[PDB]
């Protein structure tokens, strides 16, 4: 069956050949293209206070001011790691590990 | 599953108040160890409220911790603030 | 497609709905009255169909269950009085009677069936003579000298 | 579920069986049956106790009790006293059908 | 002879004529039998809450009782029943109907439903003849009934074909008439097959429903009916204003049963002439607050006139009809005295006018739904 | 657990109001049924259909 | 069908609702009633039924019933009862010999019978079936091939 | 319109392929038992799954295009006055042997049957031969005597 | 993704599919469809209700429900009543486009 009636597909291929795939699906380079300039926040009349921006480097940054979220608060944790090694007779040991 | 569902019922009882219409007859000392008893029979026990669903379930009860203070002389409080805790007894 | 894989699935259960009503281990209802058509078999009648009273009394069938239970002893059933076991049990229109044997002295022509009953003695009386004979005329083999 | 009506002995099966297995759970004591001590009812010992606002309380807590025992396809709603003539008080059960 | 034990009782005990509910009072006339079983005089009113009520004033086989099951599967409806003696001639069994002054001071068919207050505290908001209103003579005295009553009147057409109903619904026009004209059939435990009911005792359940849980306010179509099985016509239903058995005899003003065959009502415009007064909303909520209006404030026809009197009830429906306004029943309002009306001149003769002005929730029975889409504020695609 | 209809009540509705879900539901309820699928799918106010236990 | 899509359908979706689904009788059930058989495949029921004998010349009356009492006449074949409705489309039953109508002890042979068959609706030829169509209700050697006849 | 032409034509296959497992024409295996149970014919085992050691099962039935003769010689089985094909119907109970043939030449209740036999080079045994008079006691007529 | 429309038979496409997929949601009532009884909106239980300011969110509640079951490349923004006639309501449903 699969030598007859692909001998009767090509047969009917050669007689009548098949439509050509039309495309219904073509789009301009803009739906998958992103708004590179900056927004009306960037523009503002306002200092900003923090910016979020990411490594896509085309993505749209987040701006900290008065008109979107305006932090007043910081804390900054920063740790440092030193483990300890307790040793018998003395002052346990500190590594900067 | 379901997880546990559990119940507590805070509250304070007064062993010197007399019962209602001064039945010539206070409030005992007895009335909370009753609870006690009828908590050391390793056993379910139901619910029964009288406002929305009346039929609650089997609700084991867990944990009883009164605070009675303000003592008289042979140690008999005048306050026992107690916290009842349940937990839903699962039966099919 | 949901109609054509919905619409198609009911032609597939009536070809299966179909297929158990030809069968018998599988008929019910009036399919086996088809098959119960084709063997002679009629479905009982425990109560009787027309009521007297106001509210009508269903005329009472017996269940689909007891007919594969009919339709299937409708081979094993007494049709014939060929052998010794069958001219006894086609002798059994009488009451008043035990158990039978039969005989035959000659090949070609001549069954004996030598009947007691036990009434008195256990003698055959000559009132039953006849209602065995009454039987035998269509159902047995017809040149049966039946004395 | 199918079962025969207590009197007349005709199989009830839908909800004229259902009020009468609550009838069975309120009107036996405890302990009548036979090998089952745990089924019935403690409402004839609240038989001619005074009618109070504490008595009512007291046979709504054990109506659902007893019926949350014997009777799962129940969901107790409310128990109100209707009415008093001497004696005779008379309670509207009321329950919403579960199961 | 008393019992000393814990006893069952199946009867009813308690009286529940205390509520009343007085938007949802129906009143009902048809035909039964008055034999010992029945304990009620024909001609007179009898009020009725549930169905032990009806067992216990009509007969099971009577069509009073099949007309008070149509109505108590639905809703916990109060119903000011009134019997007629069955006739011979069709067209005589219509004059029973339709009664009269006939008797000395006695009112008797539909005209005795106008004595339910003073009798039992009902004025019947529900007109319903079940089977008795295909009938042009009972329609129309079930019309003219209606205004005398602030009612409205549910009728039905006959059990025939589509344009035998249209036509019919075309002798009216009358703001008070609520026609369903498919008579649905119910399963029958006796007959063990379908039977015949008129639907228009099934609209009036649903409307006592309708009122007592989603508010007068609401529009009763699109709810269910109970005690119901298949329609006696099978009454097609799409969407795209299509030649459908539903777009017909909805826009011929008259409403049908239409989904899953027996499943929901559909369609709220009344038999009226204007296109003011053409939902039953309109005329349900035109009613039913200015009869609650009046329930409250029974005051207002005495505590005779003096400077604080007029002042007193113009913020009396002010404070009243704000509640309408804040449960749903009307959206914003006005309420003030008559400025020029009023006068001393009449003032002493006790008129004295006062100017209401509402306007009422519309039923949303057509939603359009034009759909947009955008990324941010245009078509991004086209 | 015979169900009555209505005259149009259809079977995989039915089969879904009785058991929550139509994976394996609708040809068990066709197979304990004589005669259901020779019906038309809009039913007729007055056949029965017995819906077996485990679809 | 067009009444099981949802209320919601084009003109082109109630009439591809009418035609993709492609309703089809099932005439699964009419092959066991011989009554309800059509023409062409009813001797596919007579061999099943065991029909010995058959002609494709009677009339469909004649043919069904020789199917649907095929169980009535094989269940008793050494019996006169059955013998009397083998012959069936030849309508005849007129009458038959017993042992007592002969007076000297039965005929030597020990009574072969010679049974009457009265037809009236064929007269040219009909004869030299009988012997052969009531030779499978005839026993092997209860019987000789002596036959009577009438027209 | 493509599909639906194409799932026709494999519904009108499936109302065919149905209707030939019904008829005894062209009806397959493991469904001759179910007609067989209309016309009380099981198959019966020859040497079934008999584990003289237990993985080489040897189990087998009886096949079909025989098994369906015997759903053919069903009705010619129950009558018990032994027409032409009940002397054969019931002599083919036996396995070493093939179908018979029923004649009589002689004077009356002599029947001649020929018991023919497929084992080998012609003759069956006598031994064989003996076991038709014990698969024809109760099955024959009483007065009628076969040689 | 490219589908056909619902009359007249054209393959399109791009946006006027996603039109008709949308109203393939609103205007079909659960259960009508065949072996898929969790499709369609609740807006046929909401035609003939009283236009309320809990009417209007409850359709936006019932949209969102619906939309979020079987069409998941429309973000639903918001349902408005933009006119009120004679019973026709009409609703601007708005929404961006994900996917």
């Amino acid at each position: 069956l699969k030598v007859q009636v692909n001998s009767a597909a090509q047969a009917v291929g050669k007689v009548a050949g098949d439509i050509s795939p039309t495309l219904a699906g073509v789009l301009p380079s803009w739906l998958l293209a992103p708004s590179a300039t900056p927004p009306s926040e960037a523009a503002a009349s306002l200092p900003h206070l923090l910016v979020l921006q990411p490594l896509t480097a085309n993505a749209q940054p987040f701006y900290f001011n008065l008109n979107t979220a305006a932090f007043d608060a910081l804390q900054r944790n920063s740790a440092y790691n030193w483990s300890g090694q307790v040793r018998l007779g003395r002052r346990p040991a500190l590594q900067s590990v | 599953g379901m997880g546990e569902e559990s119940i507590l019922l805070k509250g304070a009882v007064f062993p010197l108040r007399r019962q209602v219409g001064n039945q010539e007859k206070v409030v005992g000392l007895e009335q909370l160890e009753a609870l006690r008893r009828l908590a050391e029979r390793r056993e379910p026990l139901i619910l029964s409220s009288g406002y929305g669903e009346v039929q609650m379930g089997l609700w084991c009860l867990v944990r009883i911790s009164e605070n009675q203070s303000a003592l008289l002389g042979n140690g008999a409080p005048r306050k026992q603030t107690f916290d009842l805790e349940f937990k839903r007894y699962g039966d099919d | 497609l949901q109609l054509a894989a919905y619409r198609e699935l009911l032609l597939r259960a009536r070809i299966n709905d179909a297929a158990r009503a030809v069968m018998l281990a599988y008929a019910s209802g009036a399919d086996l009255d088809q098959i119960g058509a084709g063997f002679n078999v009629q479905r009982l009648l425990i109560r009787p169909a027309q009521p007297e009273a106001v509210p009508p009394v269903e005329a009472q069938y017996e269940s689909d269950k007891s007919l594969r239970n009919r339709i299937q002893l409708a081979f094993e059933q007494l049709s014939v009085a060929g052998p010794r076991n069958a001219y006894i049990a086609h002798a059994l229109g009488a009451d008043g009677r035990v158990a039978d044997a039969s005989a035959t002295s000659p090949a070609p022509c001549e069954v004996l069936i030598s009947v007691l009953g036990v009434e008195g003695n256990g003698q055959a009386p000559e009132a039953v003579l006849q209602a065995v004979r009454l039987a035998l005329n269509a159902e047995d083999v017809r040149p049966v000298a039946d004395r | 579920m199918i079962g025969m009506d207590r009197r007349s002995g005709l199989p009830l099966s839908g909800l004229a069986h259902l009020k009468q297995s609550v009838e069975d759970i309120l009107t036996t004591p405890l302990g009548s049956r036979r090998m089952r001590p745990e089924y019935g009812s403690k409402l004839r010992r609240m038989v001619d106790m005074p009618v109070s606002e504490g008595w009512k309380s007291a046979v709504q807590a054990e109506v659902a009790r007893s019926l949350g025992r014997w009777e799962p396809r129940i969901g107790l709603s409310a128990v109100r006293v209707v009415a008093v003539v001497d004696g005779r008080v008379d309670l509207l059960l009321s329950g919403v059908f579960e199961g | 002879s008393f019992f000393h034990g814990v006893t069952v009782t199946n009867v009813d005990i308690g009286a529940r004529t205390i509520a009343l509910p007085a938007s949802s009072v129906i009143g009902l006339c048809d035909v039964f039998t008055p034999g010992a079983q029945a304990s009620a005089k024909p001609n007179v009113p009898v009020l009725l809450t549930s169905k032990k009520d009806a067992a216990a004033a009509f007969g099971i086989g009577s069509s009073i009782y099949l007309a008070c099951e149509a109505i108590y599967n639905r809703a916990q409806a109060v119903i000011v029943a009134v019997g007629v003696e069955t006739a011979e001639t069709p067209e005589a069994q219509a004059s029973a109907v339709i009664g009269g002054i006939s008797a000395a001071g006695e009112r008797t068919g539909l005209q005795a439903l106008l004595d339910g207050k003073s009798r039992f505290n009902a004025q019947p908001r529900l007109l319903v003849a079940p089977g008795h209103s295909a009938q042009q003579a009972v329609a129309t005295a079930m019309d003219g009934l209606a205004e005398k009553l602030r009612a409205i009147a549910i009728l039905d057409g006959p059990n025939s074909t589509d344009e035998a109903a249209v036509a019919y619904a075309k002798n009216f026009g009358s703001k008070r008439l609520f026609m369903v004209d498919p008579g649905v059939q119910v399963w029958d435990s006796a007959t063990n097959a379908a039977r015949n009911a008129p639907a228009s005792a099934y609209a009036a359940g649903l409307f006592a429903w309708t009122d007592a849980e989603y508010g007068f306010w609401s529009s009763p179509s699109n709810k269910e009916i109970k005690g119901v099985t298949g329609t006696s016509r099978p009454v097609e239903f799409l969407d795209g204003d299509e030649t459908c058995r539903a777009n017909l005899l909805n826009n011929a003003n008259i409403a049908t049963i239409i989904r899953d065959d027996g499943y929901r009502l559909w369609g709220n415009r009344t038999l009226s002439s204007d296109s003011k007064w053409a939902f039953v909303t309109r005329v349900r909520t035109m009613d039913l607050v200015m009869d609650a209006i009046l329930a409250g404030h029974k005051w207002a026809v005495d505590r005779g006139i003096t400077k604080t009197y007029v002042k007193d009830v113009t913020e009396g429906l002010r404070a009243f009809m704000r509640d309408l306004k804040n449960q749903g029943a009307v959206i914003n309002f006005e309420v003030y005295a008559d400025p020029d009306l009023n006068s001393a001149s009449q003032l002493a003769q006790g008129k004295v006018y006062w100017n209401i002005r509402f306007t009422d929730v519309p039923p949303a029975e057509n939603p359009n739904f034009r759909v947009e889409v955008t990324d941010q504020w245009l078509t991004e695609v086209l | 657990t015979t169900c009555r209809t209505a005259d149009g009540d259809m079977l995989d509705s039915l089969c879904y109001h009785v058991y929550g879900h139509l994976l394996g539901c609708v040809e068990a309820t066709l197979d304990a049924n004589p005669g259901l699928a020779d019906e038309q799918q809009p039913f007729r106010a007055g056949l029965l259909i017995s819906f077996p236990d485990m679809p | 069908s067009s009444r099981l899509l949802p209320p919601n359908r084009s003109s082109l979706e109630r009439s591809l609702g009418d035609v993709l689904p492609a309703e089809l009788p099932v005439p699964l059930r009419e092959l066991h009633d011989p009554a309800r058989c059509e023409a062409a495949l009813l001797p596919y029921l007579a061999w099943t039924r065991s029909v010995d004998r058959w002609d494709p010349d009677w009339s469909d009356e004649a043919k069904r019933n020789a199917v649907a009492t095929s169980f009535v006449l094989h269940q008793r074949k050494g019996t006169l009862t059955a013998l009397r409705q083998v012959v069936e489309p030849i309508g005849a039953l007129s009458e038959v010999t017993e042992w007592w109508q002969r007076s000297p002890t039965g005929v030597p042979g020990t009574f072969e019978i010679t049974v009457d068959v009265s037809d009236r609706g064929i007269d040219e030829g009909t004869v030299l079936e009988l012997e052969r169509l009531l030779d499978d209700v005839r026993p092997v050697s209860r019987h000789l091939t002596r036959l009577d006849l009438r027209i």
